[PDB]
């Protein structure tokens, strides 16, 4: 048994009603459950045997579907309901359990595009031997967003690393690193140093630079 | 009712870790037992069961041969026996008690108490402290401090020994392929501000006692 979750993303406005959607690979009955999932917590009960909600579980979600088809429906995203969504499903022999791959429900606001900031190596980094190169994409929205290296002007493949944080709190942005590193052997060899933001939010891409 | 779970750990490859459960509020015996888990960028994925008298057992392919569930029913504790550890099985482990029947409606095929969540983190890294540079500010500025190569996770960022919180962002770690995590903290100012407040990054990092207090100056 495969299940399969759609969307992978689901954005709704505060207050937006919400359908995901959970298909087994074939009929599993009603035999589907559904938890939600906030980093550094237990998963949540909120949907036993497709339909029934796990008590102390608010009315505004309800789950549907037999077979194949599932739904868990949020009638209006509250605040803390941003989180990961995962449908299950188990039976009796062979007695394993599968989970979807789960759908990251995020709220949704206005486009935002972000501020952009490259920081070169430090000298103190340098001291010791190795070159990270910096760039930040500040409180931006949505989340989509693509960074390129090009050090003298050659796309940087392999050699970089991105984190985005947690959709804020506060404005419903996202922020992203994206951390080239470099020996410092080759960070003396080049010149130009630059990052390129590309972002829904931008007329047209971004770019920062220095000179080494 | 409760699964009080603890246990887990940091351990090198081919190595062994043990998970408990401590049942709480409900019959112990009763209730077939699971472990499930989550590793960082994946899903839940489910691990293992043992019946509720400890008959049977089954296992996940992925784990299968190495690890080993066990219940003592007179403890009332559950356990996940982890051995020939990989660096793939690194992940928070959860324990889960099947849900209960009520003469028809209900399945026990849902998971209905859950334990908090531990973490089990398998590398061929040891225990090392993070060095810290500082990212100075080339209306609104941006400044921050690179927190590289440290094992194994977490380490806590604050400003200016927690006075500074608007726009403060610290970054999720990356897992470098020397095995070692690096993460960014930054935060946006007023441009006016560089002159006459001062930034200091406090970093800890508890499992090496690492404390710094690294200033970033224009
Ligand atoms: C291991 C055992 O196997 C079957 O009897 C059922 O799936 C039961 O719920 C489970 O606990």
């Amino acid at each position: 048994i495969v299940l399969t979750q759609s969307p992978a993303t689901l954005s709704l406005s505060p207050g937006e009603r919400g359908t995901l959607s959970c298909r087994a690979s074939q009929s599993v009955g009603t035999y589907l459950a559904w938890y939600q999932h906030k980093p550094g917590q237990a998963p949540r009960p909120l949907i036993y045997d497709a339909s029934r909600r796990a008590t102390g579980i608010p009315a505004r979600f309800s789950g549907s579907g037999s077979g194949t088809d599932f739904t868990l429906t949020i009638s209006g995203l509250e605040p803390e309901d941003v989180a990961v969504y995962y449908c299950q499903h188990r039976d009796s022999w062979p007695p394993g359990a599968t989970f979807g791959g789960g759908t990251k429900v995020e709220i949704k606001r206005t486009v935002a595009a972000p501020s952009v900031f490259i920081f070169p190596p430090s000298d103190e980094q340098l001291k010791s031997g190795t070159a990270s190169v910096v760039c930040l994409l500040n409180n931006f929205y949505p989340r989509e967003a693509k960074v390129q290296w090009k050090v003298d002007n050659a796309l940087q493949s392999g050699n970089s690393q991105e984190s985005v944080t947690e959709q804020d709190s506060k404005d419903s942005t996202y922020s992203l690193s994206s951390t080239l590193t470099l020996s410092k052997a080759d960070y003396e060899k080049h010149k130009v140093y630059a990052c390129e933001v590309t972002h829904q939010g931008l007329s047209s891409p971004v770019t920062k630079s220095f000179n080494r | 009712a409760q699964l009080v779970e603890s246990g887990g750990g940091v351990v090198q490859p081919g190595r062994s870790l043990t998970l408990s459960c401590a049942a709480s509020g409900f019959t112990f015996s009763s209730h077939g037992m699971h472990w499930v888990r989550q590793a960082p960028g994946k899903g839940l994925e489910w691990v293992a069961v043992i019946a509720s008298h400890g008959n049977v057992n089954y296992y996940a392919d992925s784990v299968k041969g190495r690890f080993t569930i066990s219940r003592d029913n007179s403890k009332n504790t559950l356990s996940l026996q982890m051995d020939s550890l990989r660096a793939e099985d690194t992940a928070v482990y959860y324990c889960a008690k099947e849900s209960d029947s009520c003469g028809g409606d209900c399945s026990r095929f849902a998971f209905d108490v859950w334990g908090h969540g531990t973490m089990v983190t398998v590398s061929s890294a040891s225990t090392k402290g993070p060095s810290v540079f500082p990212l100075a500010p080339s209306g609104t500025a941006a400044l921050g401090c690179l927190v590289k190569d440290y094992f194994p996770e977490p380490v806590t960022v604050s400003w200016n020994s927690g006075a500074l919180t608007s726009g403060v962002h610290t970054f999720p770690a990356v897992l470098q392929s020397s095995g070692l995590y690096s993460l960014s903290s930054v935060v946006t100012v007023p441009s006016s501000s560089l002159g006459t407040q001062t930034y200091i990054c406090n970093v800890n990092h508890k499992p090496s006692n690492t404390k710094v207090d690294k200033r970033v100056e224009p």
